[PDB]
């Protein structure tokens, strides 16, 4: 007896555009 | 068409966060 991940790598594929 | 995909395409329990990327790999390039 993880927000700011999400919107960083929304702009690394805006980045890729 | 081989140029667009190549530009597309640019312990484990501390990275399952990774997998999340993976998803919005997935995510960000089938839309």
């Amino acid at each position: 007896k993880t927000e700011e991940q999400l919107k960083a790598l929304e702009d690394e594929f805006f980045k890729t555009t | 068409e081989a140029n667009d995909n190549v530009k597309f395409l640019k312990l484990v329990d501390l990275f399952k966060p990774i997998m999340h990327t993976l998803m919005l790999i997935w995510k960000h390039s089938k839309s």
